[PDB]
């Protein structure tokens, strides 16, 4: 009884990800925040 | 049932032995590395704590466990010692004029210590054993004695003029200052940029792991002349550039944590200290 | 790693190992702390010396005693760092400084273990009765935002802190306390203040806070159920200055042995950390 | 059977076979390496010829003794052709030249391994504490980007190599280290410079290094963990180069004696190498 | 090693390891040697890329295999320092370099042991079918004069080269042989030639000379009697250099196990005394 609910379960994992996937195709957009972003150096004005 | 040293653990030998341990570490402890200025000075990278990071992932270190700590000097750096996290591996660059400063350092964080508040002006005192220092620390330490007899009498010095008094420390930021055990003295500290507090030592320390850069060492360590103390918590680096000695401790970080870990006073062991 | 895991096999043997009194006097150091108008007051130059010699009475030896000047409530709560084995510090009741001195007692006489808080990138909870956000610094202000299990605000907007819920105004020493269980976006003054997580626990086997003044009812718990009255806090009838010091010495020993150096050491004042 | 396939069984015959200097004596040679501050301080045109007389009375017949001139730890340590059956280098302290002796001493001491690098097409990564990045050349200067998982840069652009991180800024000799199972690509100045990835293997049963002077160092452990002290490792106190010389000669074997048969070399081997 | 004495067990378990191709795709590495004309008439910038995930499919993994370009037969002879665990060479027969060709198969194919000769004080003499004198370099020109058993010249003085005999006219790669068991003063031009004395021997267990073109034919043998033929010989049909490296990479382990590392812990294989 148990036995099989319990294991039933971890039998049917693979499936997780399937749905998993769907959601996303369908949730909200996606955006690609990581665009590198370099660091400093100070050069600056020079006349009188 | 706290402090009652049960008087022994079992001694039989089982012989299991429970695997790893550096994946206890690795999960529930944190790592502060301690480098001076001119360490980063020359990496000159915006990101180099962060690239740095996901390498430390690889040695199996998670993104909010280690942390960067940048001390100017050797004086600075021994100055306030609040060493933040669990493991710190404190990088030291070799600056051959400094070298007492770095020693009187090193004999601070490798080493546990107990202390306890001096007042110079109202109560003169003594060193009692090998192990009783007098650490003093701050802006500009001077430290000026004078040996008492056991009368309260200077001897070679006027208890009343400190221009007779023996100087042993002009301006350190840093000193560990040793007498002849079990004599009094008054003591002319500049209490003004210093501190001077009386230490028992001992214990040692199981976290830092001074790792050296440069020159050739070996490292003289005792206030005395008959021993010499070589500990694992004490490891050296040949100097190629600041980048490679970086990579070298991350390539590293286990095997230097190995070296260390613990501290009994870290643990539900405190009911002691 | 020794201790337990075994039991102690008791069996009364009873044999008495008299005094203690004699190990405490050749060891231990003893730490007087007071408020300055406590020695504005005694106007002597030489009052820490007489009462050291009047301690050695009690049985303290004369490089056993130290005399810290706190100048308030506030600083020495901040600053609280217990230099010697036992300390027994003195408070005069200021009645508009309760909270602070409640507060500071709540610090001293028990034991706190605390982490660091980055109030800038993380959404915070206390876990049991036992974590409490100890903070302290030059002006303490904590504004807070509870959020549901979203990470949005209720009663505000994690975005202005206009909105947020202030539970503290530019404070020296400040034990917050937030509903158990619930992530809260933290607004301190960092500037000025420094706020740490910390989990509580072993009274203190030293600080014996002695009271001055007023009639004393001391709730120093958060909660409204109980109200703990330990040994490590007594109270004196206040005359002149001189008096005050006089009794402490003359009853240095109780006033020790309602304490025990033991558990103490620690290596430096208050906190703890164990980041 | 030579399939280096191995078995032997220690009886203890305790047949304490003698000599063994008198089978070196007969059969091997000797190269010995100096820096041209060593020669010229000596001024003499036969210098060479007088040490090799010296020579037969540790042992040694004329035709045996060989002595190599490097004049510079840095060029010394490119090449390495290591001439005969045992070398004994000395070394004078040069206190900024530290790490360019630890690298050189690294070299030699030890045993390598190594293949060739393309740096152009191919980022690489190093597997255990024995593969490091032995580059020598003109001017070696070594920059470098770790790639995660994905050929990306991590604190670095794959494009720009001004954003690269310097490792080695025209050295002579390098032994590169970076963490461990992590892909780079790598930037080096192939012109003047040769980089390949070396397994350090097995260790020198012929170098000797002698030291002069300071108090001495030079550590070949890149951990920080280890110290290796070997016998292959002398120290010899300053006073005069022509002192030195003749210490190294009235101590030839012993100091053949702390190395012997250069075992990778040895006949006798196969599927161990040569 | 330090072990061949005492021999191994010649039962017949009858067990055989399966494979061993899934050792080498792991652990060796793979030098394709290959003329300038060859990538010349291939003209892409990628072809050694594209070649090498090529290489991924007949199992060799992304940093193993390689491309070293020598731009003639007489370069390509003498410095010569085999890269890899397994060295694939491809020679595109080139009707008059011949024995140039064939001086360098000798080289490669084989096992050589060589010591340094010196020309100027010392008159020597060749042992057995196995000692030969390599000599190679800028331009190699060997004059020879056989000396009787009194240092004496055989239709030489061994005063003025002009009677000597020429053996070598300005070569890159050199196997010279002479009458085993004569002395003679050799004359070489030392200035751009090195020649060398060795003793040959073992094979190796590592090139492939696989020959394009013609209807080629080598002969290891300095001798008439012996022809000998070996597996690290092969021969490719020539339409064109694309091809070529198709079927090199379509048999790459054909290839290798027609040679089998284990046999390549030296640069180059000059052996030094």
């Amino acid at each position: 009884m148990a036995s099989l609910i319990y294991r039933q379960l971890l039998t049917n994992s693979y499936t997780v990800d399937l749905s998993d996937e769907i959601q996303e195709i369908g949730s909200t957009k996606t955006q690609n925040v990581t665009i590198n972003l370099g660091p400093f150096a100070q050069t600056g004005y020079a006349p009188v | 049932q706290n402090y009652g040293i049960n008087l022994p653990i079992t001694g039989s030998m089982d012989t299991a032995y429970a695997n790893s341990t550096q994946e206890e570490t690795f999960l529930t402890s944190t790592l502060c590395l301690y480098y001076p200025t001119e360490a980063a000075t020359e990496i000159n990278d915006n990101s180099w704590k962060d690239t740095l990071s996901q390498l430390f992932l690889t040695k199996g270190w998670p993104t909010g466990s280690v942390y960067f700590k940048e001390y100017t000097d050797i004086a600075s750096f021994s100055v306030d010692p609040q060493l933040y996290c669990d493991y710190n591996v404190v990088l030291m660059k070799y600056d051959a004029t400094l070298q007492l400063d770095m020693s009187e350092l090193a004999d601070l964080i490798l080493n546990e210590w107990l202390c306890n508040p001096m007042d110079i002006t109202l109560y003169y005192y003594q060193q009692t054993d090998e192990a009783n220092k007098w650490i003093s620390m701050g802006s500009s330490c001077t430290i000026k004695v004078c040996p008492l007899n056991t009368q309260t009498l200077g001897i070679g010095c006027l208890t009343t003029d400190t221009a007779t008094f023996e100087e042993v420390a002009t301006a350190e930021k840093l000193v560990i200052t040793d007498v002849v055990d079990g004599v009094n003295h008054k003591l002319d500290v500049t209490t003004a940029t210093c501190t001077i507090r009386n230490c028992k030592k001992l214990g040692p320390r199981e976290n830092v792991a001074v790792i050296q850069v440069g020159g050739s060492d070996v490292l003289d360590i005792t206030a005395d002349p008959t021993t010499a103390p070589q500990t694992e918590r004490m490891m050296r680096i040949n100097w190629k550039k600041w980048w490679q000695v970086f990579y070298t401790v991350v390539d590293y970080v286990n095997q230097i944590i190995q070296a260390m870990s613990k501290r009994s006073r870290s643990l539900n062991s405190a009911a002691f200290y």
